[PDB]
RNA sequence: GUCUACGGCCAUACCACCCUGAACGCGCCCGAUCUCGUCUGAUCUCGGAAGCUAAGCAGGGUCGGGCCUGGUUAGUACUUGGAUGGGAGACCGCCUGGGAAUACCGGGUGCUGUAGGCUU
RNA sequence: CAUAGCGACGUCGCUUUUUGAUCCUUCGAUGUCGGCUCUUCCUAUCAUUGUGAAGCAGAAUUCACCAAGCGUUGGAUUGUU
RNA sequence: CCUCCCGUGGAGCAGAAGGGCAAAAGCUCGCUUGAUCUUGAUUUUCAGUACGAAUACAGACCGUGAAAGCGGGGCCUCACGA
RNA sequence: GUUUUAUCCGGUAAAGCGAAUGAUUAGAGGUCUUGGGGCCGAAACGAUCUCAACCUAUUCUCAAACUUUAAAUGGGUAAGAAGCCCGGCUCGCUGGCGUGGAGCCGGGCGUGGAAUGCGAGUGCCUAGUGGGCCACUUUUGGUAAGCAGAACUGGCGCUGCGGGAUGAACCGAACGCCGGGUUAAGGCGCCCGAUGCCGACGCUCAUCAGACCCCAGAAAAGGUGUUGGUUGAUAUAGACAGCAGGACGGUGGCCAUGGAAGUCGGAAUCCGCUAAGGAGUGUGUAACAACUCACCUGCCGAAUCAACUAGCCCUGAAAAUGGAU
């Protein structure tokens, strides 16, 4: 019985957030996307030309496409018991580059460079990162001071 | 938290040192479990009901088990306590009398169950004490304050029902 | 032709208030909510007693009434009309549906059964949590037993368990009550009918120097 | 005071059955190679490993197992995954052509990689076939809650070996 | 130490009132032949340089409002998973992890990119 | 004179002798109203036995308790219940 | 009717509601016909079929503006047919 | 069908309304007006008194179709050899530029760049099904339903076995034919395997006791039944309980009147005597009167009283064949 509107519940998906309306920001413009690197749709409803569908915010996906005003992305769409890699043309109000892609490439340079440096210094060094350890031993001094002793307070209706 | 014997556990713990406090406060309980793998968890529970702790971001340096000493003394025990009963809580305070502190802890989780209907998941027990004689206020353990006591074993039931199953005679209850 | 209680007593639906599309809401049976002497400042009755609700659930208008009625009967033999002033602490904004049935010996006759089910406005009920409060006494201090006594007799007119608690708050602030004295003595506070207004240690100088003055 | 280094290894056991298991917790299960109830399994304990054991806790129960027990539960149901078989470690052959390019070429160096969590814990405890352990002698105390409220399920510090000496 | 032109983030920048402003500058200011618009050279456009920092503008101030950021509220409300837990129920407690929001009390009040000036 | 006898505003229940709500059984069929006849069962007791209370002086009446042993009828009208 | 001041939109944008918008998307003017001619791709419903609606392009011919640009109908979500 | 480390997405739970949009309680302070008006203001309400409206600061209570703030759970992406870094070539695209972009061609880099687990990829043909139902949790309508309709996971259907006496779905556990050992859930008076332990501590007597998830029967409200607990009060300057006295004067206090004299009703709580006494807690007298109480005193010589609270038990507790832990 639900209806099959484009903009169906999407009351506070495309709202924009409090006191931040009016004029785009101009950076948003600004961006270089190539093909190829990672964006992530959001969808903001201040411009209403080349809005992504409801089931499009929120996901990430890679340019494969750059255009005047907007960008082709191939996102995953999962639809039933299958996921298929769907093409949009989204404009660029409604992306933004992805951080983890940035945080990646970081990493992969700074490993390329520990690695060079490693090579040329000889002495091995430890690239994959690992999960957090557990806690290893250590003294805890008390600096002489008894450690203040608890007991649960008294019940009392408050309010 | 179930029962049996229950033991005096020593846990101190404190928050993991971050870059705002090297030298986060110890804090120490006195907590009444089975054993040290319940009596940190309830050392954990109380510690996040009382400062903003949590097992995650603290640590527990020290659980060790309290000997009683004076296990060869009869000493009179006040507990404060507050449990939840099924309409509300409540703060009670009881005495027993024991040997050991833990011996009149488990007594008092006996006692509330056997009275109260209290699970042993409802009782907080937030005061162990020693209390001369002089400061009992429960008549049940004043009556034990006599330096001439004396009283008999008026009707002794049979306990070896069974060995015999049947037998001539009939038993006795005055000894 | 009102419904038993008992068939709205828990709350099982999401609020109905009266709004724009909740329309045809018969007006509630409630429709004073302070007695006593509401214009008696606030340091006339010192003393404050309210009455809490233990169950999640819903207590209706009439309900309201009745409780409000029965106390301040009480409140007025016992204290005097002027000597107490109370505040009903819930507002009935809830409303509540039937589905009517004919009540006759056919069904053929239009009935139409569980078909075009949701119902009618029948009334307007209160939504009480565990905690919350549903009446507040304040009166003199000497009254307390009174006070006491009232909020008792009330709670017969009410479907779940309730129970009676003398605030440490002074009258019907917010302000602890050994507090209360010497925070107007510093003029933190500054009366005003029934209510005191805090007084912040900021803002402009002015306000400040009206004050001690 | 002197707090000692966390555990860094952990055997698992699961104790519930296979009947009415959400997805999840059966997905974590098949990856710590607990397809069968009373299934033992060394775990090496880091952050990822600690909240897979947070997501099935209700259906294991896990501790910190000491030397004795990882001797017993290596010298008695040690059986070794060779060509996907489960074959049984009755000679030092076995191990030595299955992990001796790691350097474990016998029972003792089994014991030593999984009992101090070395570089090679991931092999050589993988190359161990999980363990099927009997029902615990003496019962359990209620497999249906947790250790700190009179059950068996949940992470009991190191009253494990008791278990794992009435398990096996 | 600042200003102008063009900006980026878009209140830590806004709002009300008060004080000060050296040199450039920005302005107010003078005028309507031309360009161009008017009911009106008020706005717009154009041509200027007598006067003034009164205003805009800049900086500072207010037990200032707002905003931003902390603490408290509070391991509270809420919540993933668990039990042959309690209770007639409504609901509640515990185990396992996560964890807020007011009121209330502190601190702060634009940062900066390019180009070009002034400041002994 | 609140409570001998009642009980507004509220509020908590019980029953399945009303009518509904639902559609689980029955559509290769469970004969569908009332009356007659006949037996047994329930008590939320009209009378009768033993009682307590009253705004029980007697008489009559009302409320309540133990209590279903026993009884609860003849007719006009109506297919009637 | 005229004038000044305050005025974050509390008005208006054809309509139901929601979103959006201030030297705007609203009001008033000036010029116009991009509501035109075409091929594909894509989104929405979806079986990833169709219709409908829509987004981003590309090729013509134009409109407007000093220009950057904007426009192939209506600020967006409906207004339709093998 | 997993976690971890990064990185985005959201508007539910909560919370808020001295923040917007709606709903809403009460006082407080101000001073304009077609507010009523207000007693002596007409005379310039000479005056200033009340209530309105309004404003300001507060205050009570709310929202599925409200919201500043805002979780838990959750959704997407990334965690390398298809990568990185060097040189060069092509373009009719772009263009101040040897510019940007894309493609292409050589070359050098392996610590294979989180944990865990698993062998994967791909094609053809294809039956049956397309009435479902149930349980935890969320959730809509309904008074409710073994009612109707959704979300999530599991189950029954398609499934036997141990337990719940009995039972499609609950709890344990899923199944080839067997022997030994051990358990789960559940149990161990007898039926009926196992407590024929010299089991531990208490609670409870019911002339309808109670007795184990689902589940197969109960509520509000009471109890001087008993057991704990909380708070408060009295007491050798003698409590409490019993038994015995005084319980006054003005004043048969004022306004009520037909008597109301303390007690059919309205207001206030005087004083002195002291051992105390209310110009009254009740009975009542047509009315007096006579009583009793709260208050003190005498005897009596050690502890006592009150209000709550929650455990078991009792009342509340009534249906039809004779009957069901
Ligand atoms: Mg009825
Ligand atoms: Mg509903
Ligand atoms: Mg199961
Ligand atoms: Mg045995
Ligand atoms: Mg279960
Ligand atoms: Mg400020
Ligand atoms: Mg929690
Ligand atoms: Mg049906
Ligand atoms: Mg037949
Ligand atoms: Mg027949
Ligand atoms: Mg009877
Ligand atoms: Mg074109
Ligand atoms: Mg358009
Ligand atoms: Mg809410
Ligand atoms: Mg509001
Ligand atoms: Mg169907
Ligand atoms: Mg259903
Ligand atoms: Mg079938
Ligand atoms: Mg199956
Ligand atoms: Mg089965
Ligand atoms: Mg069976
Ligand atoms: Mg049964
Ligand atoms: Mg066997
Ligand atoms: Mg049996
Ligand atoms: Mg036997
Ligand atoms: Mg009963």
């Amino acid at each position: 019985t639900n209806t099959k509107g484009k903009r169906r519940g999407t009351r506070y998906m495309f709202s924009r957030p409090f006191r931040k309306h009016g004029v785009v920001p101009l950076a948003t413009y600004m961006r270089i996307y190539k093909k190829g690197d990672i964006v992530d749709i959001k969808g903001m409803g201040t411009v209403q030309k080349g809005m992504p569908h409801k089931c499009y915010h929120g996901k990430t996906g890679r340019v494969y496409n750059v255009t005047q005003h907007a960008v082709g992305i191939v996102v995953n769409k999962q639809v039933k018991g299958k996921i298929l890699a769907k093409r949009i043309n989204v404009r660029i109000e409604h992306i933004k580059h992805s951080k983890s892609r940035d945080s990646f490439l970081k990493r992969v340079k700074e490993n390329d460079q520990k690695k060079k440096e490693a090579k040329e210094k000889g002495t091995w060094v430890q690239l994959k990162r690992q999960p957090a350890p557990p806690r290893e031993a250590h003294f805890v001094r008390t600096n002489g001071k008894e450690p203040e002793l608890l007991e649960p307070i008294p019940y009392e209706f408050m309010a | 938290k179930a029962s049996g014997t229950l033991r005096e556990y020593k846990v101190v713990g404190r928050c993991l040192p971050t870059p705002k406090c090297h030298t986060p406060p110890l804090y120490r309980m006195r907590i009444f479990a089975p054993n040290h793998v319940v009596a940190k968890s309830r050392f954990w529970y109380f510690v996040s009901q009382l400062k903003k702790m949590k097992k995650s971001s603290g640590e527990i340096v020290y659980c060790g088990q309290v000997f009683e000493k004076s296990p060869l003394r009869v000493k009179n025990f006040g507990i404060w306590l507050r449990y939840d009963s099924r309409s509300g809580t409540h703060n009670m305070y009881r005495e027993y009398r024991d040997l050991t502190t833990a011996g009149a802890v488990t007594q008092c989780y006996r006692d509330m169950g056997a009275r109260h209907r209290a699970r042993a998941h409802s009782i907080q027990i937030m005061k162990v004490e020693e209390i001369a004689a002089s400061k009992c206020r429960r008549p049940a353990v004043k009556q034990f304050h006599d330096s001439k006591i004396k009283f008999p074993l008026p009707h002794r039931v049979l306990r070896r029902q069974h060995k015999p199953r049947f037998t001539t005679k009939r038993p006795n209850t005055f000894f | 032709g009102r419904r038993p209680a008992r068939c709205y007593r828990y709350c099982k639906n999401k609020p109905y208030p009266k709004s724009r599309f909740c329309r045809g809401v018969p007006d509630a049976k409630i429709r004073i909510f302070d007695l006593g002497r509401k214009k008696a400042k606030v340091d006339e009755f010192p003393l404050g007693g309210h009455m809490v609700s233990d169950e999640y659930e819903q207590l209706s208008s009439e309900a309201l009434e009745a409780a409000r009625i029965c106390a301040n009967k009480y409140m007025v033999k016992s204290c005097g009309r002027d000597g107490f002033h109370m505040r009903v602490r819930l507002h009935p904004f809830h409303v509540i549906r039937i589905n009517k049935m004919l009540s006759c010996a056919g069904a053929d006759r239009l009935q139409t059964g569980m078909r075009g089910a949701f119902g009618k406005p029948q009334g307007t009920v209160a939504r009480v949590h565990i905690g919350q409060v549903i009446m507040s006494i304040r009166t003199k201090l000497q009254n307390e037993e009174h006070v006491i006594e009232a909020l008792r007799r009330a709670k017969f007119k009410f479907p779940g368990r309730q129970k009676i608690h003398i605030s440490k708050k002074w009258g019907f602030t917010k302000f602890n009550a050994d507090e209360f004295e010497d925070m107007v003595a510093k003029k933190c506070l500054i009366p005003d009918g029934c209510g005191v207004k805090y007084v912040p240690s900021h803002g402009p100088l002015d306000k400040w120097r009206v004050l001690h003055s | 005071f002197y707090v000692p280094a966390e555990p860094k290894l952990a055997f698992v056991i699961r104790i519930r059955g296979i009947n009415g298991v959400s997805p999840k917790v059966r997905k974590v299960l098949q990856l710590l190679r607990l397809r069968q109830i009373f299934n033992g399994t060394f775990v090496k304990l880091n952050k990822a490993s600690i909240n897979m054991l947070r997501i099935v806790e209700p259906y294991i129960a896990w501790g910190y197992p000491n030397l004795k027990s990882v001797n017993e539960l290596i010298y008695k149901r040690g059986y070794g995954k060779i060509n996907k078989k489960r074959i049984a470690l009755t000679d030092n052959a076995l191990i030595a052509r299955s992990l001796g390019k790691y350097g474990i070429i016998c029972m003792e160096d089994l014991i030593h990689e999984i009992y101090t969590v070395g570089k090679r814990f991931k092999e050589a405890n993988n190359f161990l076939w999980p363990f099927k352990l009997s029902s615990p002698r003496g019962g359990m105390k209620k497999k249906t809650t947790h250790f700190v409220e009179g059950g068996d399920a949940g992470n009991r510090e190191d009253q494990i070996n008791r278990l794992i000496r009435r398990m096996n």
